Parts: structure tokens; C-alpha cells; sequence
């Protein structure tokens, strides 16, 4: 037995989310759990950001065709054998405009090794907000 | 005591 | 416990004014297992940490901060996303976003450090 690189960890995980909000979008909320953050303007500039499973999914539902092009994947070691993941690139949803995008993972074991699930994913649309 | 602070453990 | 957003607005609030008065006291912020990243590799530890950030020779470093997420996440710490713009020593404003995993120190109430620094610049 020997551990996954976090890096490793967080490019598979960015590898397998991007794809999944292609195949089923659907399906997306099984990686989050009950503590769970997750976020993708509404008025008053960022719109705020839901909380647990069943909130999650009503919230991915509420946008996606979808093409990722990930130029930027950093991932490293952090509290209770967890791994942070920076994320940062291009998104376009039906067919529109690649827009640029400022992503944060905290992944966190499901304790199954090497299972792992979002505690924490805070996307932001870079054009939103510069 | 309820300022929040930094600082290395 | 104090709201995540709070430890996240006066962290953010505390770290760059400290980029641009003292760089030199920023290491006071780190763990013995505190990562830095500005790739780029990982130094650990208040010390090396302190010697990479005298390596980038922050000068005259003002911030504009256009967006701060900041979550709770396990073991009551707070990760934090910060997007920004970031002029130093005289260059134009470069846009950028920072990552944080603050954790609590343990030993003493509403005190957290930096467990994770993430910095990488856009362009």
C-alpha cells in the first residue's frame, strides 16, 4: 500500500467532476455530502453559496452540453488527510462563450480508501467579478 | 478574547 | 464559533496589509506543516516560508481585493478563496486568486493558522 499524491488525488477528481458535468450533470450531488458548500451573481454581485446534498442538487439543476479546459491544477495536503485543490481555467455551458474561472476544492476521505468527497466546492465565473 | 487572531501553534 | 466569512474577512483584511507593511512578520501566521506555494514548489515551516517571502521582495504592495468565498470546512477550520489584483514594487495590477485553509491553532480561543497558502497569478 502506498498513499496517492495529493496532485494526483486532485487531477483525477477534476479529471472525473468536469466529465460528470457532461455524461450527467444529474448525477453531480453523490459527491457532496451533508456539511457540504457549493457555489458556480443573481443581484448584489457573487451570489451566495447552498449547503448539503439535496440543496446542491437543486442548485446544479438550475443551470448545464458542457466543455472544461483546465490550464492550471494545484493540489496538496491539508486537515484530517484531506486534499485542497486551485483549479483554474475555461467553461462554456450549451455551446456559449469560454468563460474564465477561479475554482477551490477541499476533498475529504469518506472513510472506503482512497474515497474521497467535496467538502467544499466554491467556483466563480472570473467576468462576474473583475 | 473574542478577537479573532493569527498565529503558528 | 465565529462566523466563517468573519475569520475569512479579518484574515484576508490582516495577511496583505502585512505584504505591504511587513512582509517580514508574515511567517507568524504558519504551522511546522503550513505549506506555501508561490509550479512553483511547496517550502514547509515558519522558517522557510519566512525565506521565500523575503525572496519576493515585496515592495509598495497595494491590493484590491473584488471577491472573498470563505467556508467552513473539517475540523472547524475555514477555506478561503480570495480574487483579486495585485500590483508590486511598481508593476501594473495583475489579476490573481489565492487559496487558504486556515485551521485552528488549538491552544487558544477564535485563533486560527494558515495550514494552506495557494497563490497563483492569472496572466
Amino acid at each position: 500500500m502506498e498513499k496517492p499524491s495529493p496532485l494526483l488525488v486532485g487531477r483525477e477528481f477534476v479529471r472525473q467532476y468536469y466529465t460528470l458535468l457532461n455524461q450527467a450533470p444529474d448525477m453531480l450531488h453523490r459527491f457532496y455530502g451533508k456539511n457540504s458548500s457549493y457555489v458556480h451573481d443573481s443581484n448584489g454581485k457573487p451570489a451566495d453559496a447552498v449547503y448539503g446534498q439535496k440543496e446542491i442538487h437543486r442548485k446544479v439543476m438550475s443551470q448545464f452540453n458542457c466543455h472544461t479546459k483546465i490550464r492550471h491544477v494545484d493540489a496538496h495536503a491539508t486537515l484530517n488527510d484531506g486534499v485542497v485543490v486551485q483549479v483554474m481555467g475555461l467553461l462554456s455551458n450549451n455551446n456559449q462563450a469560454l468563460r474564465r474561472f477561479m475554482q477551490t476544492f477541499v476533498l475529504a476521505p469518506e472513510g472506503v480508501a482512497n474515497k474521497f468527497y467535496v467538502h467544499n466546492d466554491i467556483f466563480r465565473y472570473q467576468d462576474e467579478v473583475f | 478574547a473574542l478577537r479573532i487572531t493569527f498565529g503558528g501553534p
